[PDB]
């Protein structure tokens, strides 16, 4: 199943007060309007790629989704991080879990920390080692879907773990359904009212009005004509012409050759109509010295 | 000053294990896999097995593989050989022995080369 | 614990120990004789005890003697290939001392490994712990070692008899990182008594400036520090002992 | 323009004077330059 | 063989939107290219997208160049 | 594997040559063929290594030739010194240091 | 302006980063620099 991500998962870039300002920052946010996958709970929990930052949203009535297990291989050979939530204490560890044939919950350790009707709304997010866990409650009373609305995100959570992530699984209390979405580099201009709170956010690289928004640096564009970017064709492949060379050089010789000539009278040879590989060069460690002054080693080939 | 030197002579019974051990000094020991070589009185060499003093790691002949044993400890710089299931044709001489080079051949198509340095003796002797 | 430790981590396992809820003085890291190197460029050691930084990491391994001039932004060589790579952005003071005393044996002290293989250049600060067998020949290497297939990770022979450039050094990088969170790892300077609707020098968390102190009504949230207007310059701050 | 910080209460609390010296230069020789571009334009627009 | 070089089309790229208190409809100008590479109107200002080329004439609103001139009408 | 004579004989000052055949997958698409000189219950010493290359100490009079398949060792000006047994050494493909028949040097 | 080579992509092809990026900061300030002097000529031009 699939949905629009209308206009949820907007969040604070930063920890910085302003208020009342149109500012611009590029991050890993989330494209308006773009494709969510949605999953259901009824009569399901996979695993999904945790590539460059992951938006989650849960539409929730009795508490269902308890915890997330995130990782590479989530068989007790590194360490992964499982968060889970029993009624009364939030537990965080990235320990050599054993992990279940299929995980869920019924009714060499490194780091534990321990402590629809209603719309979670997280964001989970890897920079430098730090995972950034942001999230936000509200009231809703719907059943069918995700809701239609603005709501800026406040972060919640910052674990310096320095672990790579790239998939993760959740974790069901088992006696809901839910979206996920994918963070991309966009620049967004985000509204910062007069309580210094995210009341609205551009992702200027949507459309040519957004664009024009994030150009002008404004909510309101005015009648007239606006120049806002330029338009190049890339090219699709790389055409490389060289001379059809037959005849490897000897640079091995004067390596290898039987006396070298003093200082006095160092000698001079042209090298002239030759392929030059300098790979040999580079991984033989016989040198002492390898001093490149006018163009760099590794680009010679 | 590459100084190499073995353990004494040994006599074993059909069936049992015979543990011989190898002490080298003069040279940086994790740097050399260590090859052995064994041969019986009056006959020709034959190539056993090879072990890595660095990761441990270790490759015997498809003729002896599941019969002979190696480790190493570095902290005394020495290699150690055990022979399992021991019949008659076993009473040989057996040595360890020195590759040439060091493991920074990106050609140094080591440690496969060959042997330099060959150690004194160990005899193991098996009859009934 | 981490300058004074009993053993070091190789460069291929090198131990990241975060330090934070403490105060920082390197004060006795300044006045001590033992250490051999000391350098860095983007901050300078004098000016810590009233600056302060949000966290900070120690990068603790054993290097030879030689190779402790790789271990800087902008080096290139082995070791900062393939074994700790630094960024040229790099940000923090790195010390060095000798360990011919400790690391030392009459045999050699082959228990430090390092990366000699790899065919691709490492990440800043990033951790190999990949001991997959480096393929250098053509054909595919299926686990064994042999032709073509070398175990990446080699060792030294440390003995009381070889020169200064084999001899096993004990590196520790400190990285200090400066974000808008909250600072807890600050210098050993003791706080004064705070005035109002006056002009002073003030200095918050490493954060200096002159100017008025006055009460604010703007709500910061949580992990709110420090504030900046269309000048980038310091519009509110948050006092680290009265929230 | 190049410099480790934009700010330079941040630049003098961290680099020695030789180094200090440097990034300050360049942070200058940014400043003037943008204030040099500025009063042209505004030298422009009063004589408009 | 002589082979010459061109670096192909490039060039700016505007929009033109009537006033957001009216409408979100907007028209993409791409300065001094073909409409080969990109309700397309080629003109010698460039490639006019989301624009729909009207014959008759009209006093000029929104202006785009040669004479050309966009507005927002029925 | 190798296949060497067994024993052949030569006169002083005599140059000798000892051949060794192998095949087309190990001696000839490698050039790593060696020899090796062992002395009666004696340990045996590199005398020839990688095609023709020579260990410090090691005499001159021992070289070292390939051709197609075979090997072959050469022992310039023959002295009394060298009655010894001379192996071929060359890799096969597996595990490890190989060999040939042994050839008995005498001299007359 | 001082740099090596004056074409961008041989700059990039031939120097690591630590240094194409001193020759490119080279070449950037001098080319914003004629840039200006060139858009401070035409707005003087524009306004005869
Ligand atoms: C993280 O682990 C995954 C799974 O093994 C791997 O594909 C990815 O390259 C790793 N990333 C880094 C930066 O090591
Ligand atoms: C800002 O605060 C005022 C006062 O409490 C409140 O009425 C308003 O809803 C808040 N949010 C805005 C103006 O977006
Ligand atoms: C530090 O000061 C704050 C307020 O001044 C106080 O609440 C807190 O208990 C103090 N901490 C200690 C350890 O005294
Ligand atoms: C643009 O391309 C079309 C299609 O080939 C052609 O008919 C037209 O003449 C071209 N116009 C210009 C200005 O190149």
């Amino acid at each position: 199943a699939y949905t629009n991500s209308f206009t949820r998962g907007v969040y604070y870039p930063d920890k910085v007060f302003r208020s009342s300002v149109l500012h611009s920052t590029q991050d890993l946010f989330l494209p308006f309007f773009s494709n969510v996958t949605w999953f259901h709970a009824i009569h399901d929990n996979p695993v999904l790629p945790f590539n460059d930052g992951v938006y989650f949203a849960s539409t929730e009535k009795s508490n269902i989704i308890r915890g997330w297990i995130f990782g590479t291989t989530l068989d007790s050979k590194t360490q992964s991080l499982l968060i889970v939530n029993n009624a009364t204490n939030v537990v965080i560890k990235v320990c050599e879990f054993q992990f279940c044939n299929d995980p869920f919950l019924g009714v060499n350790c490194t780091f534990e920390y321990v402590s629809f009707k209603n719309l979670r709304e997280f964001v989970f997010k890897n920079i430098d080692g730090y995972f950034k866990i942001y999230s936000k409650h509200t009231p809703i009373n719907l059943v069918r879907d995700l809701p239609q609305g603005f709501s800026a995100l406040e972060p919640l959570v910052d674990l310096p773990i320095g672990i790579n992530i790239t998939r993760f699984q959740t974790l069901l209390a088992l006696h809901a359904a839910y979206y996920v979405g994918y963070l991309q580099p966009r620049t967004f201009l985000l509204k910062y009212n007069e309580n210094g709170t995210i009341t609205d956010a551009v992702d200027c690289a949507l459309d040519p009005l957004s664009e024009t928004k994030c150009t002008l640096k404004s909510f309101t564009v005015e009648k007239g004509i606006y120049q806002t970017s330029n338009f190049r064709v890339q090219p699709t492949e790389s055409i490389v012409r060289f001379p059809n060379i037959t005849n490897l050089c000897p640079f091995g010789e004067v390596f290898n050759a039987t006396r070298f000539a003093s200082v006095y009278a160092w000698n001079r040879k042209r090298i002239s109509n030759c392929v030059a590989d300098y790979s040999v060069l580079y991984n033989s460690a016989s040198f002492s010295t390898f001093k490149c002054y006018g163009v760099s080693p590794t680009k010679l080939n | 000053q590459v100084q190499l030197v073995q353990s004494g002579a040994e006599v074993k019974k059909p069936g049992a294990s015979v543990k011989v051990s190898c002490k080298a000094s003069g040279y940086t020991f994790t740097g050399y896999y260590m090859h052995w070589v064994r041969q019986a009185p009056g006959q020709g060499l034959e190539w056993m097995g090879w072990i890595s003093p660095v990761s441990g790691g270790t490759n015997y002949a498809q003729k002896f593989q599941g019969r002979v044993t190696m480790t190493r400890d570095t902290s005394i710089s020495t290699a150690y050989m055990e022979l399992s299931r021991l019949r008659s044709d076993d009473t040989a001489v057996y040595y360890c022995a020195r590759a040439p080079l060091f493991p920074t051949g990106v050609l140094a198509g080591d440690y496969y080369y060959y042997g330099m340095d060959v150690w004194g003796q160990g005899t193991t002797v098996t009859v009934s | 614990e981490v300058f004074n430790a009993t053993r070091f981590a190789s460069v291929y396992a090198w131990n990241r120990k975060r330090i934070s809820n403490c105060v920082a003085d390197y004060s006795v890291l300044y006045n001590s004789a033992s250490f051999s190197t000391f350098k860095c460029y983007g901050v300078s050691p004098t000016k810590l005890n009233d600056l302060c930084f949000t966290n900070v990491y120690a990068d603790s391994f054993v290097i030879r003697g030689d190779e402790v001039r790789q271990i800087a932004p902008g080096q290139t060589g082995k070791i900062a290939d393939y074994n700790y790579k630094l960024p040229d952005d790099f940000t923090g003071c790195v010390i060095a001392w000798n360990s011919n005393n400790l690391d030392s044996k009459v045999g050699g002290n082959y228990n430090y490994l390092y990366r000699l293989f790899r065919k691709s250049n490492l990440k800043p600060f990033e951790r190999d712990i990949s001991t997959e067998i480096y393929q250098a020949g053509s054909t595919p290497c299926n686990g064994v070692e042999g032709f073509n297939c070398y175990f990446p990770l080699q060792s030294y022979g440390f003995q009381p008899t070889n020169g200064v450039g084999y001899q096993p050094y004990r590196v520790v990088v400190l990285s200090f990182e400066l974000l808008h969170a909250p600072a807890t790892v600050c210098g050993p300077k003791k706080s004064t008594n705070l005035v109002k609707n006056k002009c002073v020098n003030f200095n918050f968390n490493g954060l200096t400036g002159t100017g008025v102190l006055t009460e604010s009504n703007k709500k910061f949230l949580p992990f709110q520090q420090f504030g900046r207007d269309i000048a980038d310059t310091t519009d509110a701050v948050r006092d680290p002992q009265t929230l | 323009f190049g410099a480790i910080s934009s700010v330079l209460n941040d630049i003098l609390s961290r680099l020695d004077p030789p180094e200090a010296e440097v990034q300050i230069d360049r942070l200058i020789t940014g400043r003037l330059q943008s204030l040099q571009t500025y009063v042209t334009q505004q030298l422009i627009r009063a004589a408009e | 063989e002589i082979l010459d070089i061109t670096p192909c089309s490039f060039g700016g790229v505007s929009v033109i939107t009537p006033g957001t208190n009216t409408s979100n409809q907007v028209a993409v100008l791409y300065q001094d290219v073909n409409c080969t590479e990109v309700n397309v109107f080629q003109t010698r200002a460039g490639c006019l997208i989301g624009a729909e080329h009207v014959n008759n004439s009209y006093e000029c609103d929104i202006p785009i160049g040669a004479g050309i001139c966009a507005s927002y009408q029925t | 594997a190798l296949t060497q004579p067994a024993s052949v004989s030569g006169s002083p000052g005599q140059s000798i040559t000892i051949s060794c055949t192998g095949t087309s997958s190990d001696v000839g698409s490698y050039n790593l063929v060696s020899w090796y000189q062992q002395h009666p219950g004696k340990a045996p010493k590199l005398m020839i290594y990688e095609g023709s290359k020579r260990p410090s100490g090691v005499s001159n009079r021992f070289s070292g030739s390939k051709s197609g398949n075979t090997a072959s060792l050469t022992i310039s000006g023959l002295q009394a010194e060298d009655e010894a047994d001379y192996y071929c050494c060359s890799y096969a493909g597996s595990s490890t240091l190989v060999f040939g028949g042994g050839t008995k040097l005498t001299v007359l």
